[PDB]
């Protein structure tokens, strides 16, 4: 079955860096775009970025350019997302989706379970 | 980037009634719009692509229409599991944007 | 009964460059191309050897699909008997070309804000290339190394920015080629076959071969690959039923 599984919730101190893995099972992971999307609670979806595992082609949103880094792992078929210079506003739910092509456009057909990341200094 | 707007932030409807969710775009995007549905638990799945194509496994009670800069998703008969949040996302220009999302409720206080 | 994909031909997240046009073979399927009328609303969809509507009633022996991406205003180069960089240096069709051409705008998919660089094309070449010929070699054409006076790099990439006006936006092109009615059929649409009737004047359609007559049992012994029977008059005498393997003679009414 086409399954996109992600890691659990993350607790990150501000200013640190965090890695999120999205692993694809039952998919030719190296032939379709991986789109990463951010959702703050009560706010609309924000398209963070997109990577092509086949050759490492990446397209980054202007707002998130440089802040987030996307890498591919062909062997384990996993897309890694690295967040640097975390602040409290970055606390959100991050989704990984597959960019299928309907011969005219690109659509995010299959979506992951979503990783909740919270940035704070509480115990 | 293309500005994506949903006029109705939320709406309440009864079971089995046709429900229309609008989506207005700042710039013409032809019919390069996708409708996604997110369950209250957080699970999200594709619903409609290219504004009229029904995705695999999706009940036929859903439909899409529109052109130019205005589109709409229509539920012919609302059912209990259809209660979710619907997002319209463009694909005309590379910085893709999602709508504000519309949440459905039952007619009650 | 098999359904050949048409997915990795059309539904592909990254088409190849024109100079390296991707070639695919399709065989042994119920090619229900009926999706291709309107599943994408192509800008150009033109067919030479047969009208697109009639294509559901023709059975082929081989189907080849060529997928690539070309500059917008250059789509007209894809027609047979044309001239120019695209039609002479990296892709050419025969004059008697059959099969047909589909092309649709793909500005959103292929264009990049900073200028796409995956898509290349051959600008310099020693001489024109024969139809359906692919060249990938990247030596320097008119000189050592890679650069110099008249020592120019053969391949250049379109600056596919989204802001480019119509005629510069990248267009995705898929070209189908298939032979008509000389070999055992391999690819064609449903044309759901009915029961076969013998010794009665009926019309018949066997693997695209259409006619009218009376079908009778025959003792002629064709070879395993032999399908059609012919006379000195070059008419169709005997044909072998595709479903079950026996030979039937045809007699005019
Ligand atoms: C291009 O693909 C579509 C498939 O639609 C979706 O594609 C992927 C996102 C996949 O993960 C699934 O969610 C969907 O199937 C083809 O259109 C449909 O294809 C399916 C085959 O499973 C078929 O059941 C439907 O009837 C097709 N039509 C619609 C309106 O859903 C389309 O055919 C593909 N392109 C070509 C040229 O074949």
């Amino acid at each position: 079955q086409v399954q996109l599984q992600q890691s659990g919730a993350e607790l990150v101190k501000p200013g640190a860096s965090v890695k999120i893995s999205c692993k694809a099972s039952g998919v030719a992971f190296s032939s379709y775009w991986m789109n990463w999307v951010k959702q703050r609670p009560g706010k609309g979806l924000e398209w963070i970025g997109q990577i092509y595992p086949g050759d490492g082609d990446t397209n980054y949103n202007g707002k998130f350019k440089g802040k987030a880094t996307l890498t591919a792992d062909k062997s384990s078929s996993t897309a890694y997302m690295q967040l640097s210079s975390l602040s409290s506003e970055d606390s959100a739910v991050y989704f990984c989706a597959r960019g299928f092509i309907a011969t005219v456009e690109e659509t995010m057909d299959y979506w992951g379970q979503g990783t909740s990341v919270t940035v704070s200094s509480a115990s | 980037d293309i500005q994506m707007t949903q006029t109705t932030s939320s709406l309440s409807a009864s079971l089995g009634d046709r429900v229309t969710i609008s989506c207005r775009a700042s710039q013409d995007i032809s019919n390069y719009l996708n409708w996604y549905q997110q369950k209250p638990d957080g699970t999200v799945k594709l619903l409609i692509y290219y504004t009229s194509r029904l995705h695999s496994g999706v009940p036929s009670r859903f439909s899409g229409s529109g052109s130019g800069t205005d589109y709409s998703l229509t539920i012919s008969n609302l059912e209990q599991e259809d209660i979710a949040t619907y997002f319209c996302q463009q694909s005309h220009t590379l910085p893709w944007t999602f709508g504000g999302g519309t949440k459905l409720e039952i007619k009650r206080t | 009964t098999n359904l050949c994909p048409f997915g990795e031909v059309f539904n592909a997240t990254r088409f190849a460059s024109v100079y390296a046009w991707n070639r695919k073979r399709i065989s042994n399927c119920v090619a229900d191309y009926s999706v291709l009328y309107n599943s994408a609303s192509f800008s150009t969809f033109k067919c030479y050897g047969v009208s697109p509507t009639k294509l559901n009633d023709l059975c082929f022996t081989n189907v080849y699909a060529d997928s690539f991406v070309i500059r917008g205003d250059e789509v007209r180069q894809i027609a047979p008997g044309q001239t120019g960089k695209i039609a002479d240096y990296n892709y050419k069709l025969p004059d008697d070309f059959t099969g047909c051409v589909i092309a649709w705008n793909s500005n959103n998919l292929d264009s990049k804000v900073g200028g796409n660089y995956n898509y290349l094309y051959r600008l310099f070449r020693k001489s024109n290339l024969k139809p359906f010929e692919r060249d990938i070699s990247t030596e320097i054409y008119q000189c050592n190394g890679v650069e110099g006076f008249n020592c120019y790099f053969p391949l250049q990439s379109y600056g596919f920015q989204p802001t480019n006006g119509v005629g510069y936006q990248p267009y995705r092109v898929v070209v189908l080629s298939f032979e008509l009615l000389h070999a055992p059929a391999t690819v064609c649409g449903p044309k759901k076959s009915t029961n076969l009737v013998k010794n009665k004047c009926v019309n018949f359609n066997f693997n695209g071969l259409t006619g009218t007559g009376v079908l009778t049992e025959s003792n002629k012994k064709f070879l395993p690959f032999q399908q059609f029977g012919r006379d000195i008059a070059d008419t169709t005498d005997a044909v072998r039923d595709p479903q079950t393997l026996e030979i039937l003679d045809i007699t005019p009414c």
